[PDB]
């Protein structure tokens, strides 16, 4: 949440920034990358019961603080590459992480001039569906997917099947 | 070479003058080798001393089984100047230091001139030296060299004058 | 980074070709282009250098500034002529804090030095409203003994280029004595290519001109001789620093003949050892042994005259023939060497190195020149005699570093020297090639890493240069 209103930055390109192995050089190692790395490490090392705190965390804190998209990709990198642990043991929460994903999507959709990066989040959601949630949340997630932008709706139409 | 050993030395050509002579021995013990790196006295082709030009840059530098009596350095620019050196050992004149192992090795020049040729063939299954083979005309230590322009002027060392050419890539000497 | 690592000096007009090549032979959007160029400037002087190169590194970084100046002058025209593109570029670059923290941790003062170089560039480049940018930068590093070298160097570079502006003689030796006290930072600043070639030319001309004639004032003549010796030592050190550049700046044009013998056969990335007996052995019978005996038993110092330097080859011949080749003198050779190891004599080291190389080109079974070089590197000339130099301290450092840079084959194939350098870090750039390993490692040691890396790995650049000029392009 540095500025988030006028301009975060023009270097706010999420992919190149959030990428690792850039630390190999004395540059391109912005603090956020280090924070993401440490979070990934502690979450890959405390993946037994410590994940139980992330749902309430994201609900209270992380929901009403996001207007742009790079925050969304950031939190995605944080909690995204862990759904296998929930599918294995904590199936009770993976639905919550999913509806959280969709909430972030609707939030970034409602306050935005235009979306530029449909494809990444699109096939990310596609992977999430085909690999982790299957066909359960359909009836519930419909009540969220109905009232989105027309472009985003026609783009994600194929989730109904 | 003379003794039952192997030696070798050349780096780039006439541009510089390095020759890393390696006196090597391999027979040391079963299933092992201890190749030595004895530095024999280095040398080069004095041809570069000409103030006219220095572009020689040889590209063949062939040798023979008698490692004392040849040096195939030759001007090989677009150039032609054959050379020949020896290993005539001699002591140094230690004098002028006062009122009145000295054995050392310093190479000697044998024959060199300006010519017009690009590719060599072979140096010499030749005969032995130290014999006044004047009446002998067979290819005893016969040396050949190819001329770029058609016919071949093969002529042995130390004379370089001419031989039978019978007027009308790379090559080599077939045999004697 | 490659260009800043190979040819920093010898810059007659390379920047023009560099600019035209990086402009035409590329597809670089101006914002991303300037971002990348400034990143390339900033990433240097961190990983590779630890000594003299660091000064050369920062010199190259601050010489990249007139490059982008000529760019702004001639790259664009009537279409956003560097008004705010570079502004927003530097703004975005300011978000790259870790580079700034790394620079700060490196120099321990790189924040102040960075602010200083920024406002200096503003003093030369556009400074319409970038004071706000400077302020934002200062705000961007809020949380986060005697003299910093970058500031003082870039400051005194102007005063060194404009030292006296007096092309004359009969002055004091204090002008060069002050520079002899300081490090090679003077030459590093001179490497700005603005005066480098001109300074070298003027210096060579003054040397060729100040032959101090033939006088009778022993004190002043000896002072001028020592000054000339220190000047020649500094010239040889500046040469050994870069090599081809000094010879080019000294042998480009002009109808004359300066002392090219000690400048073309002293030390370079070329052996020329076996050639030393042939060409530099011009020893006419006229005073061939007179000057030899004079230099041998001088301890002969009536008038200042140093020309036997180009003729000390015969003296070295006699020395090597009488020391142990004949055994006519057991330790008198050491006495003659100590006499030749006296102050204001540095050209003798050149002849010693050349003949050590020539003896390496021999059977190497005697290694008498090895002992000679060892004695030369010893503490013999420890101000024992009346050395009328007053600057031997720095002169000894120049002699030691010159001895060290060459004769590497002797420094490796024989016993180690007694460490006459007493420095901080010798030249890091070297062979660095594992001997008992094949060539099938260039991809596994360099190409593999640099693929995952983000730069050309400046360290391995020299290694690749050696591999290239060693093997075949095919």
């Amino acid at each position: 949440s540095p500025s988030l209103t006028s301009e975060t930055e023009w270097v706010g390109y999420p992919f190149r920034l959030f990428d690792f192995t850039a630390c190999h050089q004395s540059y391109s190692e912005m603090s956020c990358s280090y924070t993401l790395a440490l979070a990934h490490a502690v979450w890959h090392h405390s993946s037994i019961g410590q994940l139980s705190l992330i749902p309430k965390f994201l609900t209270e804190v992380l929901l009403p603080i996001v207007k742009t998209e790079f925050q969304l990709l950031y939190v995605y990198h944080l909690v995204g590459p862990f759904l296998q642990r929930f599918q294995q043991e904590r199936t009770r929460c993976m639905i919550e992480i999913g509806v959280a994903f969709y909430d972030m999507l609707l939030n970034v959709d409602q306050c935005s001039t235009h979306l530029n990066y449909m494809d990444p989040i699109c096939d990310f959601l596609y992977h999430m569906k085909y690999m982790f949630t299957g066909d359960s949340v359909k009836e519930q997630v419909e009540k969220i997917i109905c009232n989105l932008k027309p472009a985003l709706k026609l783009r994600l139409r194929f989730i109904t099947h | 070479t003379g003794g039952g050993n192997i030696v070798v030395a050349t780096a780039d050509g006439s541009s510089a003058s390095p020759v890393q002579f390696y006196k090597v021995c391999v027979s040391v013990v079963s299933e092992k080798c201890r190749i030595d790196t004895e530095i024999l006295p280095s040398l080069f082709m004095r041809c570069t001393t000409d103030l006219n030009r220095k572009d020689k840059f040889p590209a063949i530098t062939h040798l023979k089984f008698l490692a004392r009596d040849m040096s195939e350095q030759v001007l090989l620019c677009a150039s032609s100047i054959v050379e020949c050196w020896s290993l005539r050992k001699e002591g140094l004149p230690v004098n002028n230091i006062f009122q009145q192992q000295p054995t050392i090795l310093k190479w000697r020049i044998l024959s060199a001139t300006n010519d017009l040729d690009r590719v060599s063939a072979v140096a010499l299954t030749n005969t032995d030296l130290k014999v006044a083979s004047d009446t002998q005309f067979y290819p005893g230590l016969g040396l050949a060299l190819a001329f770029h322009d058609g016919s071949v002027h093969i002529v042995h060392r130390l004379s370089l004058q001419t031989m039978a050419v019978f007027y009308s890539k790379a090559m080599q000497l077939s045999w004697t | 980074l490659l260009e800043g690592t190979m040819n920093l000096t010898g810059e007659t007009q390379s920047l023009v070709e560099q600019l035209t090549m990086v402009k035409r032979m590329q597809h670089i959007p101006t914002p991303l282009f300037v971002l990348e160029i400034w990143k390339a400037c900033f990433v240097g002087l961190i990983e590779s250098p630890e000594g003299t190169e660091e000064l050369k590194w920062t010199a190259f970084t601050f010489l990249k500034i007139p490059q982008v100046l000529v760019k702004l002058k001639k790259y664009s025209h009537g279409d956003k002529d560097f008004t705010e593109d570079v502004n927003c570029a530097f703004e975005f670059l300011l978000k790259l804090t870790p580079l700034l923290d790394k620079a700060d941790q490196r120099c321990n003062c790189d924040c102040t030095n960075f602010l200083l170089q920024e406002c200096g560039k503003q003093g030369l480049l556009s400074e319409a409203s970038v004071n706000n940018l400077m302020a934002k930068r200062k705000a961007d590093r809020e949380h986060a003994i005697l003299r910093a070298e970058p500031t003082v160097t870039n400051i005194l570079k102007t005063m060194d280029a404009d030292h006296s502006k007096s092309p004359e003689g009969l002055l004091g030796v204090l002008g060069h004595m002050l520079s002899g006290k300081s490090l090679d930072l003077l030459l590093a600043a001179a490497a700005a290519t603005g005066k480098l070639k001109s300074f070298a030319r003027k210096f060579i001309n003054l040397n060729e001109f100040t032959t101090y004639g033939s006088e009778e004032s022993t004190k002043p003549a000896s002072v001028r001789a020592l000054l000339f010796d220190i000047s020649f030592l500094m010239l040889c050190h500046v040469a050994q620093t870069y090599g081809s550049e000094v010879i080019l700046s000294e042998s480009r044009t002009g109808a004359e003949v300066p002392f090219f013998e000690t400048w073309m056969q002293t030390c370079m990335p070329e052996e020329g050892k076996i050639l030393n007996p042939d060409h530099p052995c011009f020893r006419p019978d006229s005073t061939k042994v007179e000057s030899l005996v004079a230099l041998l038993n001088n301890s002969k110092l009536v008038q200042m005259k140093w020309h036997e330097a180009c003729l000390s080859i015969s003296a070295a011949i006699l020395e090597i023939l009488n020391a142990w080749e004949n055994g006519v003198l057991a330790f008198e050779s050491i006495q003659k060497i100590t006499d030749n190891i006296k102050g204001k004599v540095c050209s003798l080291a050149v002849c010693a190195v050349a003949w050590l190389v020539a003896h390496v080109r021999m059977l190497g079974l005697d290694e008498r020149e090895k002992s000679l070089q060892m004695i030369r590197q010893l503490a013999g000339p420890l101000f024992s005699e009346n050395t009328l130099q007053f600057y031997n301290e720095r002169v000894v450092i120049m002699n030691s570093i010159l001895e060290r840079m060459c004769a590497d084959v002797l420094q490796q194939t024989a016993t180690q020297i007694k460490f006459p350098s007493t420095g901080v870090d010798t030249m890091p750039y070297w062979n660095l090639l594992p001997p008992k390993r094949p060539i099938k490692e260039v991809l596994t040691d360099i190409f593999a890493k640099v693929l995952e890396k983000g730069w050309v790995d400046s360290r391995s650049i020299h290694i690749f240069d050696t591999l290239l000029h060693m093997g075949g392009v095919y």
